[PDB]
């Protein structure tokens, strides 16, 4: 007697078709919006999507009571969920982030497999044994499309009399695909190229979501009937209701062994020799090692890097993103981190990897690491609007301007033993970079009189560099190889590069940039994001190339981009903090010693002291 | 057949001073998750989404409207009530069919007594040929909406035949306006000669009238 | 403009057009039958629910049934199951409400309103209606039209003083009044109608001026009864 498994939304529930009136046992209860539905029958497991609690998650057929969460983060829209028997993976859709990604049974080693050309990706079959997945997408440009389960290969198989493609599935034993649409109403079966393709049933389908098979008979899901429908593989002869009355009708699959034909896994007992991901391939020797998101497989095909060499780092407003710059796809992957109101500057230091960012409604400057944890305030008081931020990776110390008090301050990494360095002449002080192998920094304004400023990174010395044809300048970046300074101004609708001397001034960008805000420049690329175009991109410094990195975004803020690890130069306040008790100030001429207000430097020019009455 | 899913809204009624928040409570007779709308409606307009999933702010809708709730118990929060947010409010569940909503909750902005200017009219010669005379009474821009109206005609008080309109809330100023109407045949229109509109607010009393004789 | 630029003043300012326009609405018989047509624009017609959703006067509102036009499918309420037929013509982007066997207790405003969303989505919104029609009004009633007479109600010689138009036994409802055909507003206040005993409605509006204007300025209201092709002109006058 068939078994049939589907979502139902608060519930996944199984039905014998034979007596399909009877009522279906609830598999699994408590959810919320359960939509997609798989398993792995040799190992007695059950999937699920679930797209209000955005998440992916598991229970063991046999035992009971025992939700084990899979993928929990990355998510909006996982329409789509199918497993991998043979290679033991998770593949899914997802319709708002457009991606179909993949990743271990139990979550792990997640990797983005594609990106592009996804509008509606829904229903997602396998064929583990011959290396093929196949989707459907039911967006603007409605189709079935074949690739390698290793993302190789993509290939459009179906593009023509094709609306709402909802429901796939694969004859394993006849080799042929068959498909429901909804905007069409009917359901028709190809050959796996999409060759030979022929009408099963036409006219009875007001609206199918999901559809499986069974021996002689496909099994499908319709939204609008509520109900389970049942006919013949080849004549659609038969049609007839299975399962009526269901709350809200999902997923569907025919739940048995016979349905996951046990084959030799090509990944052998040793993983492929692959240190992540070991991906069935349609091709000799039909596996494929891969590696997580963002992170590039080394020379011998087989070892993954230790994750990404370099990142972008964003501030969202409500979150904080991080986007690998190792790999073409550009995933922007969400920090886990604990109320987060308005976001808005943000920088890294490498060296213990800490994320530091400000926010103007938590009024506090915190850091985390790259993933979200560790996460820790830093600065408390008086804070009011922290538009910049910047890290002192030398000299362990952090920096930050503060439009809301007119001021450029520094404290120790950890927010202690706290300086005013500008309370003058800031009137919309917004933009912080530090050279400290060299001893200055230099920030934005873009108050009534507009400037770019330096000073020696005590805030003596202080000059404008630039104060002609500036309008707004948001973002500045230095280029630490090549002596140059570049700023995105918002007024004007530049992106400008000159000699940190102010000589050698030049228009870089001049064309679509209504309004940027963040502003980084890494290696040959300046990134920027843009509040009007709701946009991240980049140019090559050099050949002006532009690069669309992510389009329609909300609340993009500030941007940095860093190498995860690697660090550059050096000064004298890196050896024992200079001799200084409290912060060790590094100018041109030599390291100043500073102190906190209320303190004085004694005789030493080392050590601060409250003086006495 | 299923029971159709039942919305319990509270309070009915209330009312706020300018500034003030205010919060509206509306639960469900089954779980629904967070399929939860709320909507505004202003007199005679129809209903503007505010909310929709509880709690997510629909576009262009300001940010002083919030929602919160999930399974059955859910709540429209007005962080800082202002005058133009005097409407009937509405929940409405949107996780199954039939959709349902609320009664409503009718919001009323609280604001500093004033009392009314009060004006009397006779009835139009011309009405007065077709055998009906209408005499009107209007109280202009008044707060609170609670006043008593009593026809005095040749200072017997009257009793059943007069009726009371009273205007929304001002979305300007919050005050109210009422009209009240005595009817009359012709013939007990001519019976009497002064025709009196008391007011009444409190301690505070305003009698407006006419004479047939007049002229 | 400096705002645009500031973190905190682009927040507090956030801090083509889809649009459905209902017709057929008006007076009916016990027993007879109208229909109600949702014409809609700026949205693609057949990727949505279209609801109907009926508020009778002075009460909440109830939903009426709900068309998806893609391919027909409709659902009802049991309060007018049978009665009440919902249809879609996608050559015209119109929705239908074929009301047949009407009751007194289906008068009401019916407004069409759009479901949010696809209706072929996953995380599924067609039962929010983020997009209302104006309305329109059918009263099943026996009784039959009367157009309303208009009466002026006289300023007084009492500053600012009041006059207005008394706007007396007319069915059914409603009936709009300006004044000086819409360029007099400020001070303006039209009340809620009232049935009379009669079963005929009557309604008052009013309007303060200075009293200086009174020799030098006109006053007309402008009042219109639809229902009965009825629009009156009247001027107020000292008496
Ligand atoms: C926040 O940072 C402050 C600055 O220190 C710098 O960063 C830390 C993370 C570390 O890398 C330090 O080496 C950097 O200089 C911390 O204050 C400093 O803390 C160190 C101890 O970690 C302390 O050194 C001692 O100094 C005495 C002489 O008075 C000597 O006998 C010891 O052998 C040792 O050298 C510094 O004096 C101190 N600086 C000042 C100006 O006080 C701070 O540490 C915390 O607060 C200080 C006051 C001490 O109580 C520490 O024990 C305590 O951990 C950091 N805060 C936190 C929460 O980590
Ligand atoms: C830009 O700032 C000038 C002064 O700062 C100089 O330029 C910086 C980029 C930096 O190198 C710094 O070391 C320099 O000292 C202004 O010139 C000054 O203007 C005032 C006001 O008239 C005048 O009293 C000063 O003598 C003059 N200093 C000079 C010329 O060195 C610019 O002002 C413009 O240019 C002036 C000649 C004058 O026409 C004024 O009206 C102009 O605004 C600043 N430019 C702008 C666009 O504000
Ligand atoms: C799934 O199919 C594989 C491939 O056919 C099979 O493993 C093969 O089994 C044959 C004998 O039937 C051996 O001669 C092959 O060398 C062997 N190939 C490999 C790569 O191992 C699996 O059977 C395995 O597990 C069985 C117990 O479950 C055992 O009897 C087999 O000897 C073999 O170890 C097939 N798996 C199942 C569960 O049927
Ligand atoms: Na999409
Ligand atoms: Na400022
Ligand atoms: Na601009």
């Amino acid at each position: 007697a068939p078994l049939l498994l589907y979502a139902n939304r608060r519930d996944l529930r199984l039905v014998d078709a034979t007596n399909g009136k009877e009522n279906a046992t609830i598999v699994v209860g408590g959810l919320e919006d359960a939509a997609a539905v798989d398993f792995v029958f040799s190992h007695g497991l059950i999937y699920w999507s679930d797209v209000s609690e955005e998440a992916i998650k598991r229970t063991e057929f046999n035992k009971t009571e025992s939700v084990q969460n899979v993928v929990v983060s990355g998510l909006l829209s996982p329409d789509g969920l199918a497993c991998d028997w043979l290679g033991e993976k998770l593949y899914w859709t997802d319709s708002e982030t457009n991606r179909i990604e993949v990743s271990n049974l139990d979550g792990s080693l997640r990797k983005v497999l594609f990106w592009q050309e996804l509008d509606q990706p829904r229903a997602i079959a396998l064929d583990p044994s011959s290396g093929f997945m196949y989707w459907t997408d039911w967006g603007e440009v409605p189709k079935i499309e074949r690739a390698g389960m290793d993302g190789s290969s993509r290939f459009i198989i179906i593009n023509s009399e094709i609306y709402w493609p909802n429901g796939l599935t694969l004859d394993y034993e006849e080799q042929k695909l068959y498909w429901a649409d909804a905007k069409l109403n009917f359901i028709h079966k190809s050959n796996l190229d999409g060759t030979n393709r022929q009408a099963v049933v036409k006219g009875s389908l007001p609206h199918p979501f999901a559809l499986t098979l069974f021996e002689d008979i496909l099994y499908w899901t319709d939204w609008s009937t509520h109900s389970i429908l049942a006919c013949n593989k080849y004549t659609g002869e038969g049609l007839r209701e299975i399962h009526s009355d269901i709350f809200s009708p999902m997923d569907i699959h025919a739940f048995s062994q016979q349905r996951q034909p046990n084959a030799t896994n090509p990944c052998g007992i040793d993983n492929g020799g692959c240190s992540h991901l070991c991906l069935m391939s349609p091709v000799k020797p039909f596996y494929q090692c891969a590696c997580p998101t963002g992170v590039k497989l080394l020379e011998n095909g087989k070892t993954c890097k230790d994750g990404a060499t370099e990142l972008l780092l964003l501030a969202r407003r409500t979150d904080l993103r991080r986007i690998s710059l190792d790999t073409p796809d550009f995933t922007d992957i969400v920090l886990q981190l604990e109320d987060i109101r308005h976001a808005i500057a943000i920088d890294y230091d490498p060296v213990e990897g800490y994320i530091y960012w400000t926010d103007d409604e938590v009024r506090a400057i915190r850091r985390s690491f790259i993933d979200g944890s560790g996460s820790q305030f830093v600065v408390t008081a008086q804070i009011a609007h922290p538009d910049g931020i910047a890290v002192d990776w030398v000299a362990r110390n952090l920096y930050w301007t503060d439009t809301g008090t007119d001021r450029i301050e520094v404290t120790r990494l950890n927010g202690t033993m706290r300086k005013i360095l500008i309370s003058e002449d800031l009137e919309e002080p917004r933009a912080i970079v530090l050279d400290p192998m060299v001893g200055y920094m230099y920030w934005t304004d873009w108050g009534e009189i507009p400037k770019i400023e330096r000073a020696a990174l005590d805030g003596s010395d202080r000059v404008v560099l630039v104060n002609t044809s500036l309008g707004w300048p948001n973002g500045l970046a230095l280029d630490y190889d090549e002596g140059k300074i570049y700023w995105g101004d918002a007024k004007t609708d530049k992106i400008e590069v000159m000699n940190t001397d102010g000589t050698g001034r030049r228009v870089l960008v001049e064309d679509k940039i209504p309004h940027i805000f963040g502003f980084t420049l890494l290696g040959d690329y300046v990134y920027w994001t843009d509040w009007q175009r709701r946009s991240i991109e980049r140019v090559h410094k050099r050949s002006a190339e532009r690069e669309v990195i992510i389009d329609q975004l909300p609340d993009l803020m500030g941007l940095k981009a860093t190498n995860v690890h690697r660090v550059i130069g050096s000064n004298p306040c890196a050896e024992e903090n200079g001799g200084c008790s409290h912060l060790c100030l590094y100018r041109p001429q030599g390291l100043r010693c500073a102190c906190p207000i209320g303190f004085e430097l004694i005789s030493d020019m080392k050590t601060c002291i409250v003086p006495e009455h | 057949a299923d029971p159709d899913i039942q919305m319990t809204q509270s309070p009915s009624s209330l009312s706020a001073s300018v500034g003030d928040r205010v919060t509206i409570t509306c639960r469900a007779s089954q779980d629904v998750s967070t399929a939860v709308a709320w909507y505004q409606q202003k007199p005679g307009k129809a209903p503007k989404l505010l909310i929709y999933s509880a709690s997510f702010l629909y576009s262009g809708v300001p940010s002083r409207f919030s929602g919160s709730g999930s399974g059955t118990d859910f709540t429209l929060t007005i962080s800082s009530l202002q005058p133009e947010d005097f409407a009937t409010y509405y929940c409405q569940q949107s996780y199954t069919t039939p959709p349902t909503f609320g009664q409503g909750t009718k919001v009323e902005i609280k604001r500093t007594v004033a009392a009314p200017s009060v004006f009397i009219f006779p009835p139009s010669d011309e009405q007065l040929k077709s055998g009906t005379a209408s005499v009107v009474c209007l109280l202009n821009n008044f707060y609170p909406r609670e006043a008593k109206v009593q026809w005095k005609v040749d200072n017997a008080l009257q009793s059943g035949n007069s009726q009371e309109s009273v205007t929304e809330q001002d979305s300007k100023d919050s005050t109210y306006s009422l009209s009240s109407t005595l009817t009359l045949s012709k013939a007990d229109y001519e019976k009497h000669k002064v025709y009196a509109c008391e007011v009444t607010q409190g301690t505070t009393s305003v009698t407006k009238s006419f004479n047939r004789g007049e002229c | 403009d400096p705002c645009t630029n500031s973190v905190n003043c682009r927040r507090a300012i956030a801090d083509s057009e889809v649009q459905l326009v209902e017709s057929g609405g008006g007076l009916v018989q016990p027993g007879g039958s109208l229909r109600l047509s949702c014409a809609a624009s700026g949205f693609t017609f057949t990727n949505s629910y279209i609801h109907w959703v009926r508020q009778a006067p002075g009460k909440g509102l109830e939903w009426v049934g709900w068309i998806t036009p893609y391919g027909g499918y409709t659902n009802y309420a049991d309060s007018v199951k049978g009665r009440f037929t919902i249809s879609a013509d996608t050559s015209k982007n119109t929705a239908y409400l074929q009301m047949n066997s009407l009751r007194a207790e289906d008068t009401a405003v019916y407004y069409c309103a759009r479901g949010s969303g696809h209706v072929n989505a996953v995380k599924n919104y067609g039962y929010v209606m983020d997009y209302w029609g104006q309305g329109t009004l059918v009263t099943v009633s026996s009784a039959s039209t009367k157009g309303p007479s208009v009466f002026p109600l006289a300023p007084s010689s009492k500053g600012t003083a009041a006059l207005g138009c008394l706007v007396k036994d007319y069915f059914p409802e409603p009936v709009t009044v300006s004044w000086n055909s819409g360029a007099l507003t400020s001070g303006v206040h039209t009340f809620p109608a009232v049935l009379q005993s009669s079963g005929l409605y009557s309604l008052s509006s009013v309007v303060t001026v200075p009293s200086s204007s009174l020799g030098t300025q006109t006053y007309i209201c402008n009042v219109n009864h639809k229902p009965s092709n009825t629009k009156v002109d009247k001027k107020v006058e000292p008496k």
